[PDB]
């Protein structure tokens, strides 16, 4: 009881529209307003609107009027919102909420919250990962760099699954173009440089992609 | 030096109470028909002269948004509709597949000539009839084409008996003994708070229950400056209620000379279909003098900057949401239900430093689900002849926009989804209290000793 | 502002009928323009119009067979009708139209309609649709009694109507009386023209009948002379 | 214009001092844990919502609100926010120091040979085993500021609850063979290290 | 078509063939067969320059008022076809001119026909064909009987006869043709043409031997 | 001059205690204002009836208190319950002059029940019994 649930996360591209549901239950949906808020992973939350079911009426933050459209389906105790003219600049986490169990009839602020719907807007057209090693030279470090692949995740390994210790991998930065990019590193004894061989592998299902990289031992 | 408590009966002490209030209407009995929806058979006749009694030195708090009287009239009006709808013709059989075609080929078509089978008086016999239906009441289903009424998938429907009238007449409200109604006589009355000038009345003023949207009609006005009353002005979620100081004029017409078709659909039951239009087919509209409307907006932005800064950009825009009944100045006029595009009004920009009357296109429905109510829908029967009713605009209901670029400029569009908001427009000046005639105070008076 | 139509007078079925109207007394741009026909034994039929702005509208009853244009150079309006049938035999009239707007409601919404009044009319042009070939007429003199007297010319066995006849090339106008043509059993036409003249001009004044049959382009000049007695 | 502090130092059993200045500010106070579902802590400015802990209360002014906490925990490590009707303050990441400080283990990598052959040269600097979750990356080829080709991540939670980050200086096979040795300077808690790479190895 | 008859001098009143629904705009046209049409009244009541004030149309003053043409002082010359071009706001574009009211004016002076009969021309007999030509003018009414005789016996071979038609003077004219052979022409003593009109007969005669 | 009903509700307490007949009149009627009205013969009926019951129900509870306090016939009666001064410390001048029954009833909103218990226990439970043993002679 008294809870919000939202539609599934989506990824849409520029221009396109997007409709997100927010199914509400545990309280008589009709009486209370319903506002919608947007958080970017990395800026504040930006209020957008509100819509009483009793009348279905709205008003939208001027940064947002026109592009947005909020709709209800009281037959089912549910609201919606549709955002058109999608640009990459509007990718963010979108939460629905209302004030019900307070004692403040002034409509504000909001306490009851949908978990949220994450919406990624990016022209994440299909682009192929290019994998490049990182050479060695006490101890010596060697790694591999996976670059320029359309949506995550990739999977990287070493020595056909027989070399697992001393390694550390770092999170993929969405490169500003719409290409993810990550890399790996393993620390080996410099006494095995020139004799022992060390190899890296990479995987990416979205395009049925598979890249390897041989690294013969440099004498160092 | 001997202090004794002493009892006083009939002392001027009262307390705030929520109680069962009563109706009041002029004892005008113009029956000479069978109409009258609001005053009914026996709403109690009004006092010839009301005894509005001023109370010296007395200062009382009013709060129209936490008022129990509004949240009472609203429910008071509701029960009367159902009570007037119950004995009337239920249109369960009008949900047949409707075969409808467009009227006009001199297109310069929002209305349909609709043929359908129906039930006759004999249970076994069926009839093919035609009726005219406005576009809003009907929907298409899949060659012909085939159609249905909009309500058939939401609720059942019942037709208002033709005898009943939808005209709001002023209705007062009187309190039982032991209770009292307090009436604020403050012209500059803020939305809420203490009213320095208070009179007491047995009954409220004639409140015309005009059910209307985006604009209050045939109401009570405001003295001096136009009045802005909100529960919280700075809060968008709480509406902003506006009361005018000068009434403007509105002429509303449905310009087609319509006709009523009595179709018998059973023993006693009789459906009133829309017959062929006679004369031109013209769309409903309302004019308001454009000059007067520019005047009225000035008094508004003047009372507005007293709450928004001497300088800020205050513009007006049209409604941007809601049902069809909230997007339009919805109202009833003469028995047909009008829904009017208000964009020509809320179109200007204000910088806070002939008539040429604006015309509003109006659509019309006969199937209505009023009071944001799902369930019993109503068929308003067609009104024979042309319609023209004159209404004053005695108020407005507005609403502001959420967070913009530092509030650079502030924007106002209409809408009033709750109906009580219309009642607050006539009830801000009243409040309910209960009488406490028992007071205790210390005096030197002692009763004669028993011993 | 005066208009005179001209056409082929006869086209065979499935061919194209072309009629034009020459304008005198005024230009073409200040009026809406229109064509109408009258078939023998049936009433008037409205064909279509072309406005000031060269925008043309045609009656849908005609199955898209019509082209109207304003050849503004010759001050001519043109009409061509393809896929003709014998059912198209009629008199074709050109006319100007004055456009009216009758307001019965609000202009901003559009509660008005346009209508047309035809204020200046042409003379008409007769066209027969038949596969039969034209035949130029034979003209014979009808001599006056020798004993006032009436004389004329007989225009025999022609096809189709009409024929123009003048007397002394237009110079003899008082007392001329031409008759409606007879349709013979052979399906050929004949008509007659008579002029009543003073008995005392005979033998000295030459009376020559000028016959113009545009469809077969037969123009015959026929002397009518007095009886030898 | 609605504003509040950005970061606040803290530790268990302590108290944290935060602010928010603005008209009608401190209408409510929220807590977003990394991920989803922000949650109201106190409505108005001093209203224990029915159903929260008692050690929560808030003060304010004519334009400046202030949220107050006693007996800090690691359970209150999240981002905290100031509500103003329509407008929402910037955002304070409250840190509750439960781990000791850790200096970054920095390893800078030059571009590989099969990366130089496809018309590419990416410098790979990996920043690991630091706490709290923060490292500043400053790329300077020959100590001159390079403001071209810089990709930075955000601090990610390792297995050891220390934090990791990585940075990418996108260079060309022509840019990789121009300067003497590209020096990536990782600032940690003020301290700055200098790890350098060149096309001639160790 | 719809026929109507009126006596000279009376006021004729013509109803539209089609009835108006709603707001109307009516133009009236007069056509006598063989002429271009003339606009009599437009926009219901308005009369173009050149039209007598004897003619009036019905103004559209609120609805119900059937469109009517009023003709004061009916003349012989008003015998014509009348068209009501009905335009209204509900019927769409009015492509149809409506039915014609064919106006007959009765009461015109009877006028006996003037008749002239011509024998074959000297040029035609040379071409071996003989046709008799009978021309009839100035009569009213139009009912007329045309018969041919050879000597004094009826003939029905080769006889071709026209429909009577109005002259500019509003009386009627007609003609009759008898197609023969020269052998018929010279072998007979004479031929006669007989024109019967309102109970009276005009008869002329020709002969191969006459001057 | 006679002006109406409750005019002195905001005046000082001494002045208001004088016009108790006027307030006594309007507590029940009621039937001058609304018998039914059964002169002509729904929702208004229910409201009316609920209003009439609420009026006599409130009125009879107040007259009930005066009966067991021996004040049935009177508009003003004095008692034996001493004013324990802790109830209000204002002297006989601050209470009755430059204060309304309202600001007094607000100040006295407490101890009202204690006084009621003292009013029902202290006198009328003893006074009526002493009257029976007294009239025996
Ligand atoms: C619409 O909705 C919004 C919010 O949703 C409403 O905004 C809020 O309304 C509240 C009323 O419901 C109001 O609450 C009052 O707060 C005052 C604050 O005063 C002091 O309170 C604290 C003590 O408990 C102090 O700690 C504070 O620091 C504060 O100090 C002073 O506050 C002044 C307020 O602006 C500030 O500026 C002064 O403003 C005045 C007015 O304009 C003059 O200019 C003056 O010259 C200015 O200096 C001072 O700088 C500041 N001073 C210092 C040293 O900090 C509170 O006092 C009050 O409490 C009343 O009752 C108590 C007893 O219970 C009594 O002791 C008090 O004296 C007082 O009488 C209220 O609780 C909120 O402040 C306000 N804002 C916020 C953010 O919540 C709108 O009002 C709603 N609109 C409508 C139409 O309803
Ligand atoms: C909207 O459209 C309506 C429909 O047209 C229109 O109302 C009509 O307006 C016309 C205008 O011409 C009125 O016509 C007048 O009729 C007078 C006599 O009224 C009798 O006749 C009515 C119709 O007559 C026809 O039908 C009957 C039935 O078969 C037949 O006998 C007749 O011969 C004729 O063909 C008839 O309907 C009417 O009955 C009414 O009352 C009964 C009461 O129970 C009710 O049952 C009916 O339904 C109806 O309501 C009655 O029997 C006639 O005398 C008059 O001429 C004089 O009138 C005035 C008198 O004041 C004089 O000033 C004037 O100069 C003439 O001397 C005229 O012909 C017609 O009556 C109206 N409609 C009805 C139903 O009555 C509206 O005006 C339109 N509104 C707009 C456009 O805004
Ligand atoms: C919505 O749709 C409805 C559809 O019903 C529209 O209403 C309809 O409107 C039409 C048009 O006016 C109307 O038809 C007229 O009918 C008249 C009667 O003639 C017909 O009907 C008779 C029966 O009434 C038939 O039987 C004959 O009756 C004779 C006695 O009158 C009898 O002697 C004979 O032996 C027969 O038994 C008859 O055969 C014929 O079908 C007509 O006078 C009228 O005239 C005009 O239209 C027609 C169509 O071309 C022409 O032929 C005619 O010469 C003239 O120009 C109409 O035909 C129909 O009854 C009516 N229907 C209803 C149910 O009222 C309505 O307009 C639409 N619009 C709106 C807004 O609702
Ligand atoms: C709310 O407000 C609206 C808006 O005002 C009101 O709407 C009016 O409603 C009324 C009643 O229903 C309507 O009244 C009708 O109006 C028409 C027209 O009247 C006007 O025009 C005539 C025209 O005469 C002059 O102009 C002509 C133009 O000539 C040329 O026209 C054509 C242009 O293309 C062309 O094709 C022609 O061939 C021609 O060359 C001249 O020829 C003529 O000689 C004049 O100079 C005037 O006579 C009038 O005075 C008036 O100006 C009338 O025909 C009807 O009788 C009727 O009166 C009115 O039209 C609506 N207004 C508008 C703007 O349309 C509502 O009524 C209001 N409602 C409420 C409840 O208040
Ligand atoms: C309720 O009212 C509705 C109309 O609003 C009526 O619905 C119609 O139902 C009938 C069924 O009786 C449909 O009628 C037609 O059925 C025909 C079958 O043949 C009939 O005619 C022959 C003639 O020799 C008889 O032998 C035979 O027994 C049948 O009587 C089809 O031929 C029809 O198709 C024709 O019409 C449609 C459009 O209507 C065209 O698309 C076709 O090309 C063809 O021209 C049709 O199927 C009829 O379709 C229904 N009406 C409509 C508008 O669709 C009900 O009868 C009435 N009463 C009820 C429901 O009780
Ligand atoms: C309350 O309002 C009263 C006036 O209202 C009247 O009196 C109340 C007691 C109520 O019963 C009301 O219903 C009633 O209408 C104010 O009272 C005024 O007080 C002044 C003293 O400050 C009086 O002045 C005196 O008048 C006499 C008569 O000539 C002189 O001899 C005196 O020397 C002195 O001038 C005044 O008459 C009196 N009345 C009016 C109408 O003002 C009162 O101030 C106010 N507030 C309270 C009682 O707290
Ligand atoms: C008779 O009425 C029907 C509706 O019941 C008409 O059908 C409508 O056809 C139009 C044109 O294809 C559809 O498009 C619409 O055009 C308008 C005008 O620009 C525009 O404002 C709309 O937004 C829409 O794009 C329209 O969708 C369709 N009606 C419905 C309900 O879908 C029909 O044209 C009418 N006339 C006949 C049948 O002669
Ligand atoms: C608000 O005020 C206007 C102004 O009066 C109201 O218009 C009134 O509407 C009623 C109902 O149509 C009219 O009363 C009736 O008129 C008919 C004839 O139309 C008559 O036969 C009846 O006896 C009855 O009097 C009234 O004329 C009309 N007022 C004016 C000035 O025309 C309007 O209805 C009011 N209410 C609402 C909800 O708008
Ligand atoms: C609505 O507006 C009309 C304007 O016509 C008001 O009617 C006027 O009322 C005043 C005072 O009652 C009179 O002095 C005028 O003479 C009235 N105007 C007339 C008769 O044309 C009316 O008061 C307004 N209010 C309501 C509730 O109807
Ligand atoms: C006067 O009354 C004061 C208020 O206390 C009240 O009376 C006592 C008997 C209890 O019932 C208590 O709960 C009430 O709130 C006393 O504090 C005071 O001592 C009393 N003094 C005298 C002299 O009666
Ligand atoms: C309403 O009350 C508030 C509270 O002081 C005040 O700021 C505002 O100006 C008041 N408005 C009016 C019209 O009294
Ligand atoms: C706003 O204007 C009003 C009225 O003209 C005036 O009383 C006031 O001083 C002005 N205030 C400011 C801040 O401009
Ligand atoms: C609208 C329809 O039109 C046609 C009639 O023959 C039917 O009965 C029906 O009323």
């Amino acid at each position: 009881q008294v809870q919000l649930v939202q539609s599934r996360a989506e990824v849409k591209k520029p221009g396109a529209s997007v409709k997100v549901s927010c199914e509400a239950s545990g309280y008589n949906f009709v009486d209370h307003y319903i506002h919608w808020v947007r958080q970017a992973p990395g800026q504040r939350p930006q209020w957008v609107g509100w819509m009483n079911p009793r009348g279905g009426g709205v008003n939208y933050s001027q940064r947002f009027q026109g592009r947005v459209t909020m709709t209800r389906d009281t037959s089912i105790d549910t609201a919606y919102m549709q955002l058109n003219r999608l640009t990459s600049g509007d990718t963010a986490v979108y939460y629905c909420a209302t004030q019900v169990k307070l004692d403040s009839s002034a409509g504000y602020p909001f306490d009851i919250w949908g978990q949220g719907t994450m919406v990624t807007v990016s022209s994440a057209s299909t682009k192929g990962p290019s994998v490049f090693p990182l050479a060695p030279s006490g101890t010596a470090a060697l790694g591999c760099l996976v670059k320029d692949y359309f949506p995550e995740p990739v999977t990287v390994s070493w020595n056909s699954g027989a070399l697992t210790s001393g390694v550390h991998t770092f999170p993929a930065v969405l490169q500003s173009s719409g290409l993810y990019s990550l890399s790996s590193v393993v620390t080996v004894p410099s006494s095995s440089l020139g004799t022992q061989t060390y190899i890296c592998n990479v995987n990416h299902k979205p395009s049925n992609t598979k890249v390897d990289k041989k690294v013969e031992p440099k004498s160092c | 030096e001997n202090l004794w408590v002493t009892v006083y009966y009939g002392v001027p002490v009262w307390k705030d109470a929520e109680t069962t209030l009563f109706c009041a209407s002029d004892a005008k009995a113009y029956e000479t028909e069978k109409h009258n929806v609001w005053a009914t058979h026996a709403c109690v006749p009004t006092d010839p002269n009301p005894q509005e009694i001023h109370l010296e030195n007395v200062t009382e708090e009013f709060n129209m948004w936490k008022n129990n009287m509004v949240e009472q009239m609203h429910t008071d009006i509701i029960s009367l509709w159902d009570q007037s709808l119950k004995p009337c013709v239920k249109l369960t059989p009008l949900c047949v597949t409707l075969q409808c075609t467009n009227v006009t080929n001199n297109i310069t078509g929002e209305l349909k000539n609709c043929s359908f089978n129906m039930t006759t008086e004999l249970r076994d016999k069926k009839q093919k009839v035609y009726s005219l239906f406005y576009r809003l009441d009907v929907v298409q289903i899949n060659s012909n084409k085939e159609y249905r009424l909009i309500n058939c998938n939401t609720s059942a429907i019942t037709q208002a008996c033709p005898k009943v009238s939808f005209e709001p007449i002023p209705i007062h409200y009187c309190a039982p003994a032991g209770f009292a109604i307090l009436k604020c006589k403050d012209k500059k009355f803020n939305g809420t708070g203490p009213c320095p000038s208070v009179s007491t009345v047995q009954c409220t003023h004639g409140i015309k229950p005009v059910v209307s949207t985006q604009l209050l009609l045939n109401g009570s006005l405001a003295e001096e400056e136009v009045m802005i009353r909100s529960e919280n002005i700075t809060n968008n979620a709480k509406n902003i209620l506006v009361q005018f100081n000068t009434p403007v004029q509105i002429n509303c017409t449905r310009p087609n000379n319509n006709t009523r078709k009595s179709i018998r659909i059973g023993p006693g039951q009789a459906f009133y279909a829309t017959g062929d239009i006679i004369g031109d087919i013209r769309q409903a509209h309302c004019n308001v003098s454009k000059a007067t409307w520019n005047e009225t907006l000035g008094k508004v932005v003047k009372q507005l900057r007293k709450h928004f800064g001497n300088n800020t950009i205050i513009r007006f825009a049209n409604s941007s949401g809601g049902d069809l009944e909230v997007t339009t100045h919805s109202f009833n006029c003469g028995g047909e239900f009008f829904y009017c595009n208000t964009s020509g009004l809320f179109n200007s920009t204000w910088i806070s430093n002939s008539n040429d009357s604006i015309t509003l296109p109006c659509r019309i429905k006969q199937i209505i689900n009023m009071w944001q109510r799902i369930g019993q829908a109503m068929y308003a029967p067609p009104i024979q002849g042309v319609i023209r009713c004159v209404s004053n605009i005695t108020g407005l209901i507005l609403t502001r926009d959420g967070g913009s670029t530092n509030s650079t400029t502030e924007t106002f569009r209409p809408g009033g989804g709750d109906m009580r908001d219309n009642w607050r427009s006539e009830l801000y000046k009243y409040k309910v209290v209960k009488i406490e005639p028992l007071g205790v105070a210390p005096t030197r008076c002692k009763r004669r000793v028993v011993g | 502002v005066q208009l005179q139509e001209s056409g082929p007078g006869l086209v065979k079925p499935s061919e194209t009928l072309s009629v034009t109207c020459s304008v005198s007394g005024d230009s073409m741009n200040n009026y809406y323009w229109t064509w109408i026909r009258q078939s023998p034994g049936k009433g008037l039929e409205w064909i279509g119009y072309i406005s000031d702005r060269e925008s043309a509208t045609y009656n849908p009853s005609l199955n898209s067979r019509v082209v109207i244009s304003r050849d503004t150079s010759k001050n001519q309006l043109s009409l061509k009708l393809n896929s003709v049938t014998p059912a198209d035999t009629a008199v074709y009239y050109c006319a100007t139209a004055r456009r009216g707007q009758r307001i019965y409601g609000v202009v901003s919404f559009g509660e008005f309609f346009y209508y047309y009044s035809m204020d200046v009319w042409g003379k008409g042009t007769t066209v027969t649709v038949s596969s039969a070939s034209t035949k130029g007429p034979s003209v014979f003199p009808l001599a006056p009694s020798s004993k006032t007297a009436a004389l004329g010319c007989l225009v025999k066995d022609y096809f189709p109507e009409p024929v123009t006849v003048s007397w002394n090339s237009g110079a003899l106008t008082s007392g001329v009386h031409t008759f409606p043509a007879v349709l013979q059993s052979s399906g050929l036409y004949s008509l007659s023209s008579v002029v009543t003249v003073p008995s005392s001009s005979l033998g000295t004044q030459t009376y020559i009948c000028n016959v113009n049959h545009k469809p077969s382009n037969t123009k015959v000049d026929k002397r009518v002379e007095p009886k030898s007695c | 214009a609605l504003t509040q502090p950005r970061s606040v130092s803290g530790s268990p059993g302590q108290s944290v001092n935060i602010s928010c200045t603005g008209a009608y500010s401190g209408l409510g106070w929220y807590q977003q844990h990394p991920g989803r579902a922000p949650k109201l802590i106190i409505y108005e400015v001093n209203r224990r919502p029915s159903g929260v802990s008692d050690r929560f209360s808030g003060s304010k002014s004519g334009n400046t609100a202030s949220l107050t906490i006693s007996g800090l925990r690691t359970e209150d490590e999240a981002d905290y926010f100031c509500s103003a009707f329509e407008y929402f303050g910037e955002g304070t990441k409250l840190t509750v120091l439960s781990q000791p400080k850790a200096a970054p283990s920095v390893t800078l990598f030059p571009p590989s040979s099969e990366e130089l052959q496809a018309n590419k040269a990416t410098l790979v600097c990996l920043i690991s085993d630091f706490y709290p979750g923060a490292v500043t990356v400053a790329w300077k080829a020959d100590s001159s500021p390079v403001k071209a080709g810089v990709e930075t991540t955000t601090p990610s939670k390792q297995s050891n609850n220390k934090y990791a980050a990585s940075s990418y200086l996108s260079l060309t096979p022509e840019q990789w063979k121009s300067h003497k040795s590209y020096s990536c300077q990782v600032t940690h808690e003020g301290s700055t290290v200098e790890k350098t790479v060149a096309p001639t190895e160790c | 078509v719809r026929p109507l008859s009126v006596a000279l001098g009376e006021t004729a009143r013509i109803s539209c063939g089609r009835q108006a629904l709603g707001s109307r705009a009516v133009q009236w046209y007069q056509h006598r067969p063989g002429q271009a049409p003339i606009l009599l009244i437009y926009n219901n009541q308005d009369r173009p320059s050149g039209i007598p004030e004897r003619f009036s149309g019905t103004p559209d003053i609120n609805f119900g008022t059937r469109a009517t043409l009023t003709i004061s002082g009916v003349e012989a010359g008003d015998e014509a076809d009348y068209y009501c071009h009905m335009w209204d706001s509900r019927s769409g574009f009015s492509w149809s001119f409506g039915g014609a009211t064919r106006l007959t004016v009765l009461g015109q002076p009877k006028a006996a026909p003037s008749v002239t009969l011509f024998p074959p021309s000297s040029e035609e007999l040379q071409a071996n064909k003989a046709t008799l030509v009978c021309l009839i003018s100035d009569f009213y009414p139009g009912a007329v009987t045309v018969a041919w005789k050879a000597d004094s016996s009826p003939v029905k071979a080769g006889v071709e006869t026209t429909t009577p038609s109005k002259q500019s003077n509003n009386k009627y004219a007609a003609s009759s043709y008898l197609s023969l052979t020269p052998e018929q022409w010279k072998s007979h003593r004479s031929y006669s043409c007989q024109v019967t009109h309102e109970g009276s007969t005009v008869e002329k005669t020709v002969a191969p031997t006459e001057c | 001059v006679f002006l109406g009903f409750l005019g002195a509700a905001g005046s000082t307490m001494g002045a208001a205690s004088m016009t108790l007949t006027v307030q006594a009149r309007n507590l029940l009627s009621g039937i001058v204002q609304q018998q039914s009205n059964l002169l002509r013969a729904t929702v208004w009926g229910i409201k009316q009836l609920q209003a009439r019951v609420l009026a006599v129900e409130r009125y009879l509870r107040d007259q009930q208190l005066l009966g067991i306090w021996g004040c049935s016939g009177k508009l003003i009666c004095c008692t034996n319950v001493p004013w324990n001064s802790s109830w209000s410390n204002r002297n006989l001048s601050e209470i009755w002059d430059n204060m309304t029954w309202l600001q007094w009833d607000k100040e006295i909103s407490n101890y009202t029940q204690i006084i009621y218990g003292l009013l029902e226990e202290s006198q009328n439970q003893q006074e009526k019994n002493e009257q029976d043993l007294l009239a025996l002679d």
